[PDB]
């Protein structure tokens, strides 16, 4: 009942990250790849790799049978799902537990309970978490949105109860807009998530996205490893993150650190996870969502608090009690920059293409978590992210100075990237606060940043072999002769 | 499925021995399958060089058939 | 016989294998299909349309159950063939008259020998 | 730990025999073969087979690294050495144990003690075994050999303290030849056995070779599975054996049965081995050797006593106590005939050639342990033995009658064999008893048998491949059409 071989059921940066964690822990690692990824860094880095076949996520990484088949063939005894894909699929977590593998994650019921944003709200309320004014249960029809918006005042956010990926929200600023917005919300909630359940909350005008990293034991111990700010968002998805969250009063920090412990304990949560919050422009904290997985931007917490969060996941899934028994002290400051294959000069539209050159910055304070290298190709089948650049310093000012250096060194060629945006924002007085506050907020990039970035300018052969009556499939380059 | 497969009639190789074997066999493959680029060129064909009697039946069964067969 | 890392393997290779980018096969316009069993077709045309009773296997005629001119019905016993010291009944496939009974008890008989005609 | 997969570090008849034993025991079998043996029956019979490479035994079956490498690559957890080659190499037994494999054999120290004729004689003496007059110490010079010869009387044997194949013995019959034989024996033992050490023993005139099959337990139980007679020898190597040893008094049988147990207990021996003795023409028994491996002739004991001796070896190496509690009673009589590729009409000289036909006899009372089949080719790289024919009957005379039948059926064509010798000797009144004794002895064939036998009338391609962490040679026929 201890991890000995981990199948990293994911790709790219997080696959590399977890393979590295496994090698540090001295565990064996198994990679899995779709056909476009057959030369990706994680495939060559893992101790073993298994082809899934298929050209897209729905044909490969999302197929429960293919992941569990690769686990059985490799002899992996644990599955780590990374983030995205199946990492928050409670039915996959159950399928893994039924297959007798160690699921490196929270219990399936915790995943369900928190993935339903209604049940999550009930958990938060029972935990006495700060909450936005909102409808306790899904609204039945547009007139309940009218009633809510009249009573609390517009603006109001209409949300898919099972929504995700930043798609799940529609904002109404006048009572006359509520109807059709509610219809569209139901329509695409059904189309995207298979369920129409939708609920209403007070929309916050310029909120600051703040989250607490939680480490939670199967034995009920809980630790807050730190806080992050993630309010630089292009749509409703993060581009720049930092730890610890700056410019919070000690009352706000304490409220976050205690609400996160309470809400996780009410949820029965264990593993790594994050409690996200919105800080209103008035300073009121309000609960947003528990994220039931390792966060993408965990590295800024690993750099400011000296904790390897993936190895904490291994320990928790092993069932060991936490060795950390009190919240660590944030020692420096760190930024993370997501190096998306997106053209900031062209509305941050994804732009597939070849990585003809990739030279990461190095030296003091720089960490690179790359999923790509020179000669990689970003096809459109998967998320646009290439790498995470993490820059740390003794103070936020020094980490900004180091970021201005490292982003200037960072050279990526052959496709558009958000690097020109990162270069600007790290130099922008809106983000370089006055020392007591700063002006960025969850819609600052799209509504208020002075965008000045110039727009960016033989098949495999399968041979069946029969071996004592077994079918065996051997794949060959197709040109060996 | 009605292709004739390679069969390991005796022995049970490990995956690495199977990979080495199949890579070697594929390198030993006969190259391009058939000379599909071969083109008809009947200039100076030997059958045109023969003397035929004016009444020879080989004008039908040899000469003509060789020219006409496709 | 191949050795791989010393392991003796016996490998059967097809004569038209084309792996690694090509292989010689079928050049003169060869076709391959399921070969027909070496038996009478027995399809929509059925051999019971013939009037001859023929021996289904090589053996010895140990009993003759009919006589010349006997009227018989499909399923009636015509002869018993002992083969390998096991008795096999050979029976009329149609109604009609035993018209040319060609065998006597004790006669050695080959497969496809005409035993009688039912006409 | 328990045996699960046995690598049979041998070839031919004994390889087949141990592979068959493994399959009876339910164990997996790994064969190894040198290049001449790539088509040998054992290679196709074992569950796995590995090429050693090399054209001769010194390039192949004798190379410790090659045998242990095949054991590693196969994952065999035990090695059975058969007989010959490394089966009595104590350093190989130690290398196997250090590799962590189950050595199916006696302890390295028991091998090393009993292979030295001097230490073996000391062990026999402490065991109170019958012994020939002879020097306890090895000799230093011809002068003490002459002194021994004057004290005890000629004839005298000079024996290399390490030896084999009957070749280590020079016999002196006059006194004047002792010095020259001593020098020649020293020189030859230096060359053949690396060691000139020699010792002197009184020479028996017309001795009968008798031996006891021992099965012995790691827990110190010992059983004598039966006595065996091997007096029909040529060049001091056996040709016809039989069980039980005939025409021995109950006193002699008891003395052999008890001396064998005492010797094996004194040696701390375990496994299947034999204690060999000479019976003088006067009837006095004398200890000769302990053979620490399985005997070639085990089958006649298997047939008479009803014990599967190779499976006893597996049990012992598993460390199980003996399930046999007492010496079994022989039920019949059996003869083994070695089918050597030797021309008895030409001095039993080895003769390589094709086995263009091999029709073994069958039917009542015949067992065949063959290493060859029709289409085998016999080269000179290995011992000439093709097969062993074992014939069993309710009595010695019935077994002789059945042997005359079986040997008349036995047809081998394309090379000379000793089958005409076996046909003669099984009909020869010197080997048929008068009822209470017989006239054969360990020199009878060469000095007293009436010999009336008329004399007998592309390279593979190797590709070297790396696959992750390993280097693999792939060896193909030199003309693969593919
Ligand atoms: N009331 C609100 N006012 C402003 N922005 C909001 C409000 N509620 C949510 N948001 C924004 O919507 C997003 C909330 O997370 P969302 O559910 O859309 O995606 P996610 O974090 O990928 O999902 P999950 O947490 O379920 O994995 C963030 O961008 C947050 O800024
Ligand atoms: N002292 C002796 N007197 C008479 N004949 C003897 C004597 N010693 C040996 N012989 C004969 O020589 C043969 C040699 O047999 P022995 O067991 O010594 O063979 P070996 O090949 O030298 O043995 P190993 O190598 O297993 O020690 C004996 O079988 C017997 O025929
Ligand atoms: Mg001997």
């Amino acid at each position: 009942s201890k991890i000995s071989k981990v199948l990293v059921a994911n790709r790219g940066e997080i696959a590399v990250r977890v393979i590295r964690a496994a090698k540090d822990a001295g565990l064996a690692s198994v990679a899995v790849y779709a056909e476009p990824d057959a030369d990706a860094p994680h495939v060559r880095l893992a101790d073993e790799a298994f082809a899934l076949g298929g050209q897209t996520s729905a044909e490969s990484y999302l197929v429960f049978e293919k992941i569990l088949d690769a686990a059985e063939k490799s002899g992996a005894n644990a599955i780590h799902p990374g983030y995205g894909f199946l990492s928050e699929n409670a039915d996959f977590a159950q399928a893994v537990i039924d297959a007798g593998l160690i699921w490196i994650g929270p219990s399936p019921q915790s995943i369900r309970d928190l993935g339903d944003k209604v049940t999550a709200r009930h958990i938060a309320a029972r935990a006495k978490a700060p909450l936005v004014p909102g409808t306790p249960d899904p609204v039945k029809d547009a007139d309940e949105v009218v009633a809510f918006a009249k009573e609390h005042g517009v603006p109001v956010a209409i949300k898919a109860a099972f929504g995700g990926g930043g798609r799940g929200m529609k904002v109404a600023r006048t009572l006359e807009e509520i109807p059709e917005l509610f219809e569209s919300a139901t329509r695409e909630a059904i189309a995207a998530f298979g369920r129409g359940e939708c609920f209403v909350e007070r929309y916050l005008d310029k909120p600051r996205h703040v989250e607490a990293q939680v480490i939670a034991d199967q034995h009920g111990n809980v630790v807050v490893a730190g806080t992050r700010d993630c309010s630089l968002q292009r749509r409703f998805q993060k581009l720049v993150e930092e730890a610890p969250a700056p410019f919070l009063t000690d009352a706000q920090r304490k409220e976050i650190h205690e609400s996160a412990k309470r809400i996780c304990k009410e949820a029965g949560y264990y593993g790594a996870g994050t409690v996200e919050y919105l800080v209103g422009q008035d300073g009121l904290i309000s609960f947003l969502e528990v994220n039931t997985r390792l966060q993408v931007e965990h590295p800024v917490t690993e750099e400011t608090s000296g904790i390897d969060l993936v190895r904490q996941q291994f320990k928790i899934a092993n069932g060991e009690p936490l060795d950390i028994t009190e919240d660590p002290t944030p020692r420096g400051h760190s930024f993370e920059f997501r190096i998306n294959g997106e053209d900031a000069g062209r509305g941050f539209l994804p732009a597939p293409g070849p990585v003809t050159k990739f030279v990461a910055p190095t030296g003091p304070g720089v960490r690179m978590d790359s999923g790509v290298e020179t000669g990689s190709v970003i096809g459109g089948q998967f998320d646009s992210m290439l790498a995470k650049l993490i820059v740390t310093g003794a103070t936020r000012e020094e980490a900004l100075e180091r970021s201005r250096r490292a982003l200037a060194e960072f050279t990526v060629e052959g496709l558009a990237t958000v690097i020109p945006f990162h270069r600007a924002v790290v130099s922008d007085p809106a983000f370089i606060g006055d020392g007591e506050k700063f002006d960025v907020h969850t819609r600052w990039i799209e509504t208020e940043w002075n965008n000045t970035v110039e727009p960016f300018t033989v098949p495999r052969q399968t041979v069946v072999v029969e071996v004592g009556g077994r079918r065996l499939e051997v794949s060959l380059p197709g040109d060996l002769a | 499925d009605h292709e004739a497969h390679i069969k390991v009639l005796r022995g049970e190789p490990t995956p690495e021995e199977m990979a080495a074997l199949m890579a070697v066999l594929a390198s030993a493959g006969g190259g391009p399958a058939e000379p599909v680029k071969k083109e008809r060129n009947m200039w100076g064909h030997p059958v045109d060089k023969l003397r035929y009697s004016v009444f020879s039946w080989q004008r039908v069964t040899l000469l003509e058939r060789t020219h006409m067969r496709r | 016989v191949v050795e791989v890392g010393g392991r003796r393997l016996e490998v059967s290779l097809p004569g038209d294998l084309a792996i690694g980018g090509g292989g010689g096969a079928a050049a003169p316009g060869v076709v391959r299909k399921k070969p027909k069993p070496r038996k009478r077709g027995g399809g929509g045309a059925k051999a019971a349309s013939g009037d001859a009773v023929t021996a289904p296997m090589q053996g010895t005629v140990v009993k003759v159950a009919v006589e010349e001119g006997q009227e018989v019905s499909a399923g009636d016993l015509v002869v018993v063939l002992e083969a390998m010291k096991m008795e096999n009944p050979v029976t009329a496939h149609k109604d009609g008259t035993i018209t040319g009974l060609a065998v006597e008890a004790g006669a050695a008989i080959t497969q496809g020998t005409v035993i009688a005609e039912i006409k």
